[PDB]
């Protein structure tokens, strides 16, 4: 099956030769064929799969000694931006001294600009000295956490938007003290079944006592968090909303 | 007769964009599956664009194109500086024969059918030595599928033990047990966000994270045991004070050697902020005094 594969090969080789689809003269044909014709296209390859451009700079100035236009598609940036720049413009000022750290062969991510700043991976090496490298591109309510008790351990900002209250009161103190007394077995027992139910979502509603102590009908869907390796749950995670 | 068309094998092998070190070497078959893919390979590339010793070098993984039928049309030379295998032994073939079975279905998915993929994948790795003993190397795989084809660059995410490349102030680094608990950090960790490596020994790292994150996370970790090693999606983790910075970590279990046993996850930590709500507490730990 080697012979009906190597005609396979030998087949299709032959009709992607324009001039030829339109043994020994099939392959000498090919060979002229590259002679008439990996580089400048190569950066369009790194644009497409890394989203990427690159970019060598003086290591003591680090001043731009040269910018890809490709530069252009990944930031939206001209080169002349960039060509007459030094880079420790270009990006986000307080990655500044990381820089001077990495200004052997280096790596490292960044912000850079486009007051608008992106992630960027950059890797290359020195060379003489100058950097070479690339830059590339990868990528109503509110949330609480708690221990299985009840207690919060977590909270986000916007419960000071949703609750009134600063995350330091709530935080500390277990859910069930902020419920309204005639709910409360029922969020309790709400909260049993969600360990029980492993991992599963329950949602339940009760007034929640607000900082200026009124009582806000608030839904809640929560459920327990498996540790991906040993599968034990440590917390449960709620997103409690104002209804 | 036989004599010369095995010769002429030698001037097609010849002028393929090849050295006539690793154009002359070869067995004509190989021509083949070359000559071809090399083909396959500049017709896509007119296909997407309506002295290069840098891009190369300036590389930190390689760029392989791979049909949806798996075969392994296009392979960067410098593949050979990361798994030893030489652009020129892979090209042509099947992506499954070189990759970790199990990890062929989420291969298989990503080839098909949003065009953006990014995932990882264990790769026959021989750095050096002979295939049979062909250990595996995990490769964060970034690109995009196209017409199916689908083109990708394969960055092997580096071994903290074996260091190529220099850390700066905003990096730091941490071990942890298999539940993520730290067991150790090294003391950048104060420089950069507060935190004392003697408080935070007992502790998850699950305990840091700010929330929205969490998910993320989770299939990175699940990675990270899988497969042995991550990059993470930039992150938030809480600062000591109020606030969080963000993070990426590479994390990279570590083995017994003598043993063999998984002993702990060993993280590179890239900072790449400095505290952003200073005025946001967010957790219980940030809230002592
Ligand atoms: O503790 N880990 O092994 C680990 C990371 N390290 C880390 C270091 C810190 F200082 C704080 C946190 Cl939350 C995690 C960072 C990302 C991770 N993904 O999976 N484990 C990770």
């Amino acid at each position: 099956r080697r012979r009906n594969k190597m005609t396979a090969y030998i087949t299709e080789l032959s009709d992607m030769v324009p001039t030829c689809s339109a043994k020994l003269t099939i392959l000498r044909m090919a060979v002229s064929h590259m002679k008439s014709l990996t580089d400048q296209e190569l950066k369009h390859l790194i644009l497409e799969a890394a989203d990427g451009f690159l970019f060598i700079v003086s290591c003591e100035t680090g001043r731009v000694v040269y910018v890809s236009d490709s530069v252009t598609p990944v930031l939206n940036q001209p080169q002349s931006e960039w060509f007459g720049s030094t880079l420790y413009d270009q990006v986000h000022p307080d990655d500044v001294d990381k820089l001077r750290e990495q200004l052997s062969r280096r790596s490292f991510i960044c912000r850079m600009r486009c007051p608008h700043f992106v992630v960027v991976h950059c890797t290359g090496y020195i060379k003489a000295f100058c950097l070479v490298a690339i830059g590339r591109l990868q990528v109503t309510e509110f949330i609480s956490r708690h221990n299985i008790e009840g207690i919060f351990t977590f909270v986000d900002h916007r419960c000071v938007a949703t609750v009134g209250y600063q995350p330091q009161e709530l935080l500390g103190k277990n859910i069930v003290e902020f419920c309204h007394p005639e709910d409360q077995q029922l969020l309790r027992d709400s909260f049993q079944q969600v360990v029980k139910l492993k991992g599963q979502v329950l949602s339940v509603m009760f007034r929640f006592r607000s900082k200026t102590r009124e009582w806000l009908w608030m839904r809640t869907s929560s459920f327990t968090f498996q540790n991906p390796y040993s599968d034990e749950i440590e917390y449960i995670i709620c997103t409690n909303t104002n209804v | 007769r036989r004599s010369k068309e095995t010769e002429v094998f030698y001037e097609l092998a010849h002028e393929l964009p090849l050295p006539h070190s690793v154009s002359s070497h070869l067995d004509k078959a190989s021509i083949m599956r070359l000559a071809i893919s090399f083909l396959r390979t500049h017709k896509l590339l007119s296909s997407v664009c309506s002295m290069d010793n840098l891009y190369l070098k300036a590389l930190e993984g390689f760029i392989a194109v791979v049909t949806q039928d798996g075969d392994m049309i296009f392979l960067s030379e410098n593949i050979s500086k990361f798994m030893g295998l030489t652009q020129v032994e892979l090209t042509g073939h099947s992506i499954f024969d070189f990759t970790h079975p199990c990890d062929h279905e989420e291969i298989r998915e990503n080839l098909t059918l949003s065009t953006e993929r990014d995932f990882f994948m264990r790769m026959k790795c021989t750095v050096t030595v002979n295939l049979k003993s062909a250990t595996w190397k995990v490769l964060h795989c970034t690109g995009q599928v196209r017409v199916s084809c689908l083109i990708i660059m394969c960055e092997p995410i580096q071994h903290p033990s074996h260091m190529d490349i220099p850390l700066d102030s905003k990096t730091f680094l941490s071990r942890h047990s298999m539940d993520m608990k730290f067991t150790y950090c090294d003391d950048r960790i104060l420089e950069l966000i507060g935190y004392h490596p003697e408080e935070l020994l007992g502790r998850s790292a699950y305990e840091f994270y700010h929330a929205l994150d969490s998910e993320n996370m989770t299939k990175s970790h699940q990675n990270l045991c899988t497969k042995g090693q991550v990059v993470s999606g930039q992150y938030r983790m809480l600062a000591k004070h109020g606030g969080y910075v963000w993070l990426e970590t590479q994390g990279t279990v570590i083995y017994n050697p003598r043993n063999l046993q998984p002993q702990c996850i060993m993280c590179v930590n890239y900072v790449l902020s400095e505290i952003e709500k200073n005025d946001v507490v967010f957790s219980m730990d940030q809230t002592e005094s």
